[PDB]
């Protein structure tokens, strides 16, 4: 259920040690890349630090050297704390609004604002219900409740037995009334009743009653980010924006307003800033006008660090006509601090190739393994990443338990690898579409 | 009933042990390609899958659509299936990633119980009860209702709020009119005079159906589905309850907007809490993408981040194109227009292209697919053009030569039929001759250059 | 068999059927399962920079002198600057006044279409009535400036006996309803349908204000209609009373059978 | 107190004779841009100004823009100050010689004075007096008082559900009620009401309080076009009603100009005039400076400090023309160009050690001459990138200050742009399966 085997559901976190900052060969998913791992576990402890700027390190690297695979770790290595946010370089060519906009909003959705205030809730299975509705209507009546511990009775208001009839309140509901506003959300049936339920299914869950005391304090802790007030605070309700994309050109005085506010947040006490991760993944695909804009929003107090990830060698920059190393400006170069990665040795992809096997749960005989990294040094990883997945599949056609040489050698023999392909290109022009001609036979 | 393009395709005809036997379910030959089509449909109905590319190459001509809807029909009914193209995503409301997760969240469907829990009676006594209203502008305002449901067996008095009132009141609810509320959203379709007040003397033409049987707050279970897009939109624009935003949002037009990452995620969420119930199933599906070479690179760049989702569905790509430029940055070559990091990513499959036997076979299955019947020198004609021409050429050449076999009182199709068809219809290749020849100079009896 | 759209919302499972007999309450139970949970220091308190509560000391001062002092609408700040090659030398020719500029430069596209609900057109009435050669082509001075709204052929289409003008006026209806594309059935319909996203935010204001925005009961009164309290108050009293929702300003659905819903009946 | 990549520029650092003096407010050296950066500043208090631009030159790595925040810190919170780079001029919604002035419209001040009244307290009576004015006691901790009540805000505590003993914050001057709860005298009435019971005030109920606070004139501009905020409900529809950016025509401005100057006359507000700093001038393209050259001719335009790091280049939008600092010179005439000369090799070891002593950095002075090797022989904005994350390798290994070791080991760890340029072309030799794409 929605948890289905991607290229990077077995990586659980960086994996290096945090104590000495060793880059331990093989342990959370990550095994191999030692002096990138190494400087992204610096970076890393640098953004949980906070007394930094929004700075830019550039992960640099030929294709299907693990990148990718480290911003996840990045990710998965801070839990669902400091605002990692993920930015395709493609999602800022919009039409709803511009494109610089579309990037200072990616900027703004990465600094948290951290609040931690209390809430008076109340568990417990309810007894009975009586309301004088007598013509009557909606104003007295009397709510006797329980836990496993307490036992007691209630009078209600209008306006809390407006909310009674409501949600349905039945008699033995396991009810959480929220004192300070009146919703009410019922958090399941309670087991003892089961004879009283007719109009239920035939399977239905219940529970049995809460622990504890009946009247208790919650410190629940909210993150939500700036972009989320600015969007709050640009129409009547315009929340609904930030979940359906329709918000526009967003006034900078407000920006400037809520920069101000939070500044006073924090003096006060009240609030607490955390700097979140901005990683612009594929960081060529953007025009020197996004340049000269991310060259000056790393520059003020609230920017999130900028992790960014490039492909390309010497390349053109889009928009304009001359080339430039990794696609980027010489002056936006300035700002980055550039990791380079390496390709992998052929232990290396083994093991690679043995955690991607043990993480969708396939058995390999060792002359299997030994073939399928002699396939993955001529053509790559992702190819041999695959391979493992459609010969668990051809094994299972014929009935077998472990694949072997007789499934590798067939899932080579049909899905051809890149390189093949590109021979298959240059071997067929005639009838494949160059720019010109078709041949037919 | 209509004999299209793609007719005679049942399957891709495989043996129990996936084996591609030739001349089998529509198909003529094409094993290697079939082989690893039947390994993509078993991938797919395996759900170990969170996104893997599928390209399949070969010129054009040569049958890499005729898989997909043997794909499409191997699957079944009750699993997810959109076919696109590269030209189609190119939007003026929404940017065309947008359109890509809007087609990624088609390709994903999910089956969901639920209780309706409807109030189906006949509406007895309606009264209004107003509350008070001081001096704020507006005056009174119908606060609280004694709506009277009788069905046939116990009848009931329930009250209302203002919204399902209005719910009501946008329906035109006489007394007579049976009614079941629908207290899901809040919605009440009215259904017609009861025939309690039937009269053939009547004008308005209402539909007079009788008292709705059983108990008057019924509950029943459906099986529905939904796919993930489905959600998006409803909680994108929403047009269920009875409140002003769900309401005034139905009477402007509808514009496809930009469903951000956080609602795509929090839907993520509502499903599985759907599925730790016990009551949803998600099964996930193709996005068939022909006509690849199409898409730009800012679609290629995308479709990275696309895939890396723990939920994505898998990924077709068609592109007849040899050694060609990205239409994004006209400064990379590269194969199939593919760009050379995007192509790693798939698994390649070839396309072969056919034989002077295999052609035969084709227009004879697409002879007995139309209902033309013909003979079997007519059948070399056909086959022989196809050998010279092309591959779909010589199968247009049926569907005029039962025509005029027609006007000559014949029922099969002879030589004579297909010589003087192939006379009236031209091919690519002639017209293009004739162009050259005759079209020397431009002028009154030339063609514009 | 019946039928209805999927539904993505939270409503109120009914417990039993033996429990409430006869007279039984229903409440609007409807939420989103989608939530968006907000403290209320931001919802209410000081992060919205409107609500002028204390923190926010902003947003009473703001509203007053940018809605009510420096505004270039009040009647006082018209009236300074409408005698010459000055801004507002057209107000006095347009069919407006002080107090008319000052309500539409105030209100919503809606509340401003709910007060053109209440205007009675004459400027159409004068090409019928005020239509000689000697007459001169009379318009009031104080409605000069309006004049796509005096010369218009409707209105004198309106009048005429054969109908040879109001048959191609609204052509478009006649032959949507030629087509029976009212009496056709629905074919298609969305296959989920869900509520607003609400905020949780466990005040009392936020309860308030969702109840004030979300349902708005003014424009709620504005599209529905007037109560028949109100009917009969201003029906059988001594002297004409007007509405504040003149009529229904409910639009006519242009689908007879299935209306404002997606609830479908089997026929 | 979070570390940006100017947090130590306070000030120019001049003296009284405006004179700027070496190793001053965080600048190290740069002498005649800071001394000009203080006649601009001077300029600009001085209130005769009507539209003046200001080019500053200099390569990228030089002192540009810490010579505006120095700018923007010397003036003070006072004056408003608003730096836009160019790319932000283009929008989707608007014309990009209209961003322009609304920029403009925000760069102008108008400071207002404000006594505001406020009443905390528990409402104690509701009495309609006459059959209208509405009396409302309200009790503190302190003592009750009674408040007489125009119709109007009446009409504004009534839309508010405010009945019986509700605690309100009634604002006395500009009317804006907002109820903060029910009182906790009136908590157990009932047992299960949903209100917030909050403590009655422990203070005054009369608190009379003064507030400075400004206003730019494009806020001006649009709450005189548009319904903003208040009485704005249709805008919860989103498609065709939200508020989306509209021409705002030059009628409008010059009316808004009438009225405020009316409103300074009778001697309620203060204008301020403000500076406009545009970044990265060369994205502006020549269907703006075109726009620019009438729109600093306005009796009413504020300064205008462009930046430009850029040679001979082509001025975008017209590729037939190539210029200095990508600013075609029917405008560059009107601009006061003030040079950015780079930096001596004595000049980096101060600029590395305020740097280093901004971030609580300490280290030996082995390693600041070796900080300074890089920042000779590369580039001066890598060298400062290397102070913090070398302090990570400091405190991890059981050290507290930065030695030689440290930073020779983040030199390979943190590789700038030009070795990276080296690895990509020598090393990334042949394009194929390990290979570079170009
Ligand atoms: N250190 C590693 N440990 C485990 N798997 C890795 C490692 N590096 C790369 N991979 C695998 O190799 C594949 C390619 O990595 P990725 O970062 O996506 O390439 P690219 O950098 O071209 O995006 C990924 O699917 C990932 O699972
Ligand atoms: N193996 C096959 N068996 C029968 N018909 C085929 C086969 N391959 C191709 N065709 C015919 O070729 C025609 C066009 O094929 P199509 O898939 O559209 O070509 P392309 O691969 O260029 O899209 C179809 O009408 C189909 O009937
Ligand atoms: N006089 C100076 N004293 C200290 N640091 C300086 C000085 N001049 C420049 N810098 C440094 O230069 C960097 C800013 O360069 P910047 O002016 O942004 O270049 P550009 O304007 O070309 O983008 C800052 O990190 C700042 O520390």
């Amino acid at each position: 259920g929605l948890n289905l085997i991607a290229a990077h559901s077995h990586i659980r976190g960086l994996g290096v040690d945090a104590d000495t900052l060793e880059p331990r060969p093989s342990s959370q998913g990550l095994v191999g890349q030692e002096k990138a791992r190494k400087a992204a576990a610096v970076v890393l402890e640098m953004i949980k630090q906070g007394k930094i700027a929004g700075r830019a390190v550039l992960i640099a690297g030929p294709p299907s050297t693990g990148k990718t695979a480290i911003a996840m770790g990045m990710a998965q290595s801070l839990g669902q704390d400091v605002p990692f946010t993920t930015l395709a370089a493609s999602e800022i060519f919009s039409l709803e609004m511009s494109k610089t906009e579309a990037l200072t909003q990616a900027f703004r959705k990465s600094i948290g604002v951290r609040i931690k205030e209390e809430s008076e809730i109340m568990e417990g299975e309810v007894v009975e219900i009586q309301i004088d509705r007598s013509t009557g209507g909606a104003k007295q009546g009397k709510l006797t409740i329980k836990t496993t511990d307490m036992e007691a009775i209630y009078d209600m208001g209008s306006k809390m037995i407006d909310a009674m009839t409501k949600e349905r309140v039945m008699a033995g509901d396991i009810i959480s009334i929220d004192k300070s506003s009146g919703k009410i959300t019922k958090l399941g049936r309670s087991y003892a009743r089961s004879r009283d339920y007719d109009a239920m299914g035939v399977d239905t869950k219940f529970l049995q009653c809460p622990e504890g005391e009946l009247q208790k304090r919650k410190e629940v802790v909210h993150t939500v980010s700036l972009h989320e007030i600015d969007v709050i605070n640009s129409r009547t309700q315009g929340f609904l924006a930030l979940f359906s994309g329709d918000t526009g050109e967003i006034r900078s005085e407000i920006r400037d307003q809520i920069n101000t506010k939070v500044a006073e947040w924090k003096e006060e006490g009240k609030a607490e800033i955390v700097p979140g991760v901005l990683f612009i993944d594929e960081v060529h695909m953007l025009d020197i006008e996004c340049f000269s804009y991310i060259n000056r929003a790393l520059e003020s107090d609230l920017a999130p660090i900028v992790i960014m990830a490039s492909n390309r060698g010497v390349s053109r920059i889009r928009g304009t006509d001359y080339k430039s190393p990794h696609g980027l400006p010489l002056d936006f170069l300035d700002r980055v601090v550039i990791i380079n990665t390496h390709p992998y040795t052929p232990d290396e992809l083994r093991q690679i190739l043995s955690i991607r096997a043990q993480e969708e749960e396939v058995d390999l005989t060792p002359d299997a393994l030994a073939l399928l990294t002699k396939i993955g040094q001529e053509a790559g990883l992702r190819y041999a990443s695959n391979l493992i997945t459609t010969s668990q599949l051809i094994a299972a056609k014929r009935r077998a338990k472990q694949v072997g040489v007789e499934d590798v050698q067939r899932s080579f023999k049909l899905f051809y690898d890149p390189a093949r392909s590109v021979r298959f290109v240059q071997e067929s022009e005639k009838r494949l579409i160059g720019n010109d001609g078709v041949v037919d036979f | 009933h209509r004999t299209a393009a793609h007719t005679h395709i049942k399957g891709l005809g495989l043996n129990s042990s996936g084996i591609a036997e030739k001349q089998a379910a529509g198909f003529v030959g094409q094993c290697a390609a079939r082989e690893a089509c039947g390994v993509v449909v078993d991938l797919i109905k395996a759900h170990k899958m969170a996104g893997r590319g599928v390209l399949l190459a070969g010129g054009p001509g040569t049958g890499k659509t005729a898989l997909a809807l043997a794909i499409s029909q191997e699957l079944g009914t009750k699993i997810p299936f959109c076919p696109i193209t590269g030209s189609e995503i190119y939007s003026t409301e929404v940017k065309k990633t947008e359109v890509l997760m809007e087609n990624f969240r088609r390709a994903i469907g999910l089956r969901v119980r639920e209780t309706k829990d409807v109030y189906e009676g006949e509406v007895t006594e309606m009264t209004p009860e107003e509350a008070e209203n001081p001096l704020g502008g507006y005056g009174k305002t119908i606060s609280t209702l004694l709506i009277g449901l009788k069905s046939a067996r116990g009848q009931k008095k329930l009250r209302l709020d203002p919204s399902i009132y209005e719910a009501i009141q946008k329906e035109r609810v006489q007394v007579g009119d049976v009614i079941y509320i629908e207290t899901n959203t809040g919605a009440c379709k009215r259904v017609g005079r009861s025939d309690a007040y039937a009269t053939e003397f009547d004008l308005e033409a209402e539909e007079y159906v009788p008292i709705p049987k059983g108990e008057v707050h019924k509950k029943k279970e459906i099986v529905q589905d939904v796919t993930l897009h489905d959600l998006d939109v409803a909680n994108a624009r929403p047009q269920g309850g009875q409140d002003i935003i769900s309401m005034m949002g139905q009477l402007m037009k509808p514009k496809m907007t930009e469903i951000t990452d956080k609602l795509r995620m929090e839907i993520n969420k509502v499903v599985q809490k759907y599925i730790n119930q016990g009551v949803a199933e998600l099964i996930p599906g193709v996005l068939f993408i022909d006509e690849a070479h199409m898409l730009d690179i800012e679609c290629f760049t995308y479709l990275n981040k696309a895939l890396e989702s723990p939920i994505a569905p898998i990924v077709v790509l068609a592109s007849n194109r040899g050694i060609a430029t990205i239409r994004g940055a006209d400064d990379l070559k590269a194969a199939h227009g593919i760009p050379p990091d995007f192509l790693q990513r798939l698994l390649i499959i070839p396309t072969h292209p056919y034989e002077p036997d295999e052609i035969r076979r084709i227009v004879r299955i697409r002879a007995q697919t139309e209902g033309v019947q013909l003979t079997d020198a007519a059948v070399d004609r056909v086959a022989e053009h196809g050998v010279r021409i092309s591959l779909r050429y010589c199968l247009q050449l049926l569907a005029p030569a039962s025509i005029l076999a027609r006007v000559n009182g014949r029922t099969q199709v002879d030589v004579q039929d297909i010589a003087e068809a192939e006379e009236l219809f031209l091919d690519a290749r002639r017209s293009a001759n004739i162009l050259t020849s005759t079209g020397e100079s431009g002028g009154l009896h030339g063609f514009i250059s | 068999d019946t039928s209805s759209p999927f539904f993505c919302g939270h409503f109120a499972e009914t417990g039993s059927f033996l429990r409430e007999g006869t007279n039984v309450a229903l409440g609007y139970s409807t939420r989103s399962l989608v939530e968006y949970r907000l403290p209320r220091l931001i919802w209410c308190d000081g992060g919205r920079l409107d609500k002028p509560g204390p923190g926010n000391l902003v947003a009473g001062f703001r509203s007053k002198y940018l809605n009510h002092m420096m505004n270039i609408w009040t009647p006082e700040n018209i009236r300074s600057s409408l005698e010459g090659i000055e801004n507002f030398t057209w107000l006095r020719f347009v069919d407006t006044s002080l107090q008319e500029a000052y309500r539409a430069s105030h209100t919503d596209v809606f509340a401003r279409a709910v007060d053109l609900a209440s205007k009675q057109n004459r400027l159409g009435h004068m090409q019928i009535v005020y239509d000689e050669p000697e007459d001169k082509k009379w318009t009031p001075v104080h409605a000069l400036f309006q004049i796509c709204e005096r010369e218009n052929p409707k209105a004198v289409a309106e009048i005429t006996t054969e109908g040879v003008l109001r048959d191609l006026m609204n052509i478009a209806r006649v032959k949507y309803r030629e087509l029976g594309l009212c009496r056709l059935e629905k074919a298609a319909r969305p296959r989920a349908s869900a509520p607003p996203i609400e905020v949780v935010c466990d005040s009392r204001s936020a309860v308030i204000e969702r109840e004030n925005i979300m349902f708005h009961p003014a424009m709620r009164k504005a599209l529905f209609g007037p109560t028949p309290s109100e009917i009969k108050e201003a029906s059988f009293g001594p002297r004409p009373v007007t509405l504040y929702p003149p009529r229904a300003l409910l639009p006519a659905p242009d689908h007879d059978k299935q209306r404002f819903t997606n609830i479908t009946v089997p026929s």
